[PDB]
DNA sequence: CTGGAGAATCCCGGTGCCGAGGCCGCTCAATTGGTCGTAGACAGCTCTAGCACCGCTTAAACGCACGTACGCGCTGTCCCCCGCGTTTTAACCGCCAAGGGGATTACTCCCTAGTCTCCAGGCACGTGTCAGATATATACATCCTGT
DNA sequence: ACAGGATGTATATATCTGACACGTGCCTGGAGACTAGGGAGTAATCCCCTTGGCGGTTAAAACGCGGGGGACAGCGCGTACGTGCGTTTAAGCGGTGCTAGAGCTGTCTACGACCAATTGAGCGGCCTCGGCACCGGGATTCTCCAG
């Protein structure tokens, strides 16, 4: 098959970027705060999604496993623990 | 002296290749060299991990154009491919 | 009788459940299905392991809270408690994210 | 030469050794510095081509790094390549921020 | 046991292959590993017994990577040594900006 | 299956050597893994970089002395250091 | 009559200038005891090459004015068109200082 | 070879300090921020060559060299070229 | 509200001089031409782990009211810092001296790649507990009115 | 400014259950005992390039003195978002199915180091003059205090 999917932005709920401001430590939010975030989360997930496909498709394999997303964001400065490497 | 490599008399070269009628200074072209230099041991840093990787032991333009196409940002990527693919055939063709 | 409390206690005793708490909390399938269609433009029909969605979760994670806690930093240093998306753009400038 | 073999103007040999001499891998491959040497001569022209527009647009006939500098940083590209690098007798590219422009009529 | 030949709990053959097999110099000397050995079993010795101490404090006997998440960022140096780091599941340490605090 | 190595049984050994009665959990531990494999390849790849200036192709224990001494900050550089000088010398000495 | 220019004819036209110039500013000999007095702390009796002191001064003199840049935009995002310490202090911390 | 050394950091002036800020595209310097520049600058230079006589240190040799210097820049992700 | 000192800034012109550019020897690193084990494309299986689908519960997301407090613009009031003359004063510059230490070239030699075999260390793999989540019931700590 | 609902939160106690600390087996990578070429410690020297001093000028720094505008506290007024309750609603779960592709292992093969003679090519020494400074003079523009 081939699927399509539309729309997913969305999906970021506005009380989940409560939530992460909660996390954070921020008391009130306004207004215009959660397209911006998911903005912001929508460039960072571009970039680091991008790098992971370079890796993957550079073995010529269908599929993305987690130590290429890890090297992805090793590079990016974002080293992240916790899934190997 | 100690005969010390450069890049100087290549950067002038292409220099005449794009303005040919212009000079350069000194520290400039000090500066350049120290860019080629800086990309260089970038992309070999990079094919060296992007290599290590794959259990692999060998650097061959495949890997080359995957570091390109990592640090080369976009529309810097896609010419740098073209003219890599262009040498890479141009090349083949002898 | 509304039993109502002020505006930021419920603030403050969240800030001090969720930043006492460690889990994940974007959920799953929203955020699976965000990754696949951003994942979907720069090649097409694709398969992920979980855990590296699960791993996407996470730079999700500590990029925003940090990103708020520069942003907050940032509201707070123009005598506000209330963050506005001028302080988004300011602590993302000077990360040098332009 | 094999940058004539090529079609280039970059040393092949002088990459090459230096792709073997810095313990990169075991082995290196056949026409990986070709490739190589041509990705850096297309970056050399653009920064090189974006000086010399620079260079008759503010009125000398030489380069000097002032040009590198306001060069570099006025592509979006370039300066995203090279965001974490100062280069000596640069200076600053001129920004104002607008509220220090003057409130006059 | 060439641990027991320097006094150590490291694989020195193991790191010593890692250091031959990842292309560093053309060749590795003897004393090295050893070296690097040491040195990891220092920083891995206190960063266990931060989260040793702040892993008792939540009265627990299995460290979690909570307690290597504040065990890592009380102290400043190792808290220096990762600051690019983020740890996966490890959340924040209770920072609290003075000016949110209810102050009547 | 296809066998893999990590750290596990070593961090397992210091964590038996610091608060012995006291047990781990499996993502600590393989946090632990890949810190040390982090830690392992700054320190590493500061030797390759400093053997990379002085015209020596060879990594001794002296080099890992100077890029401990370059990443580490401060005390537990001065500790670090000092146990490797431990381990050189306990280690020669018998 | 007195003659003056404004508090911000100099400023401003000043700024034209040494944005506009490229040399380096802060003089070379106090510079150099500078670094020297700063070297014999790690180390007694140093020598240093002329030109690597012009290349502390040059880093130096970057990361100093990269960082009036960035307290620039600081105390800007505070309407305010004043330097202040405490702006000093939050772009040092926003980027990963203290 | 007794040189003796102290109280150079007010040797970065007031004027110094105001040149380079204006540099920077600053208009108006409070009073406390040339004490806290000195500082900052102070940190700094302290960091860049605590790190630089550590490779002077290595090769065994005395005198600081501008690929020291350079080198120990770039290890800080501050790299900064014309000099090698 | 709009117009002149006048001061800073920009437009040509000879000068000089020196750093950019070019030319002549010239060591040596590229080059060319064969080998050779081997890393790796390449084929094929396998099975396992990712993807698809369907029904049920429901925590979570959504949406309406509401109120107060947070943002923000105006007002005054002070002072700290900007601007400019005046002194000084130490930085800049030229040159002269001395040698300590970088770079070089050689000398000698210990030492760390390289080989082959030998074995137990760790690592895959069952296993069964004791540590923790989960109720579950229970008495404090602090919030929020209302006094 | 105290008191009480109340209310979210800290404190024993069981309880299942399962994730981890652990015992069995194995196999291959650590290691052990040699060799050998070469990387590098080590000496000595060449000289040069860092340091040091001293005098002469002086751009810059310091400093005193206006003064005004920029920080900031108060303050009033709007609005928007936090809080909480009824509605929905699709996320989680939890099982079931299907097969595409990661991964394994084997096959066969085109390709990078090893030497090793051959040479022009980039590099250092060494000229040489034209472009940038650089005064030096001079019309433009912009600002700031006036109408």
């Amino acid at each position: 098959h081939r699927k399509v999917l539309r729309d997913n932005i969305q999906g970021i709920t506005k009380p989940a970027i409560r939530r992460l401001a909660r996390r954070g430590g921020v008391k009130r939010i306004s207004g215009l705060i959660y397209e911006e975030t998911r903005g912001v989360l929508k460039v960072f997930l571009e970039n680091v999604i991008r790098d992971a496909v370079t890796y993957t498709e550079h073995a010529k394999r269908k599929t993305v496993t987690a130590m290429d997303v890890v090297y992805a964001l090793k590079r990016q400065g974002r080293t992240l623990y916790g899934f190997g490497g | 002296k100690t005969r010390k490599e450069s890049y100087a008399i290549y950067v002038y070269k292409v220099l005449k290749q794009v303005h040919p009628d212009t000079g350069i200074s000194s520290k400039a072209m000090s500066i350049m060299n120290s860019f080629v230099n800086d990309v260089f041991e970038r992309i070999a840093g990079e094919a060296s991990r992007l290599a290590h990787y794959n259990k692999r032991s060998t650097i061959t333009s495949r890997e080359i154009q995957t570091a390109v196409r990592l640090l080369l940002p976009g529309e810097l990527a896609k010419h740098a491919v073209s003219e890599g693919t262009k040498a890479v055939t141009k090349y083949t063709s002898a | 009788k509304p039993h109502r409390y002020r505006p930021g206690t419920v603030a403050l005793r969240e800030i001090r459940r969720y930043q006492k708490s460690t889990e994940l909390l974007i959920r799953k399938l929203p955020f699976q299905r965000l990754v696949r269609e951003i994942a979907q433009d720069f090649k097409t029909d694709l398969r992920f392991q979980s855990s590296a969605v699960m791993a996407l979760q996470e730079a999700s994670e500590a990029y925003l809270v940090a990103l708020f806690e520069d942003t907050n930093l940032c509201a707070i240093h123009a005598k506000r408690v209330t963050i506005m998306p001028k302080d988004i753009q300011l602590a993302r400038r000077i990360r040098g994210e332009r | 030469t094999r940058s004539s073999r090529a079609g280039l103007q970059f040393p092949v040999g002088r990459v090459h050794r230096l792709l073997r001499k810095g313990n990169y891998a075991e082995r290196v491959g056949a026409g990986a510095p070709v490739y190589l040497a041509a990705v850096l001569e297309y970056l050399t022209a653009e920064i090189l081509e974006l000086a010399g527009n620079a260079a008759r647009d503010n009125k000398k006939t030489r380069i000097i790094p002032r040009h590198l500098q306001l060069a570099v940083r006025n592509d979006e590209e370039l300066n995203k390549l090279l965001g974490r690098v100062t280069i000596a007798q640069g200076g600053v590219l001129p920004n104002i921020q607008s509220v220090l422009l003057p409130k006059k009529t």
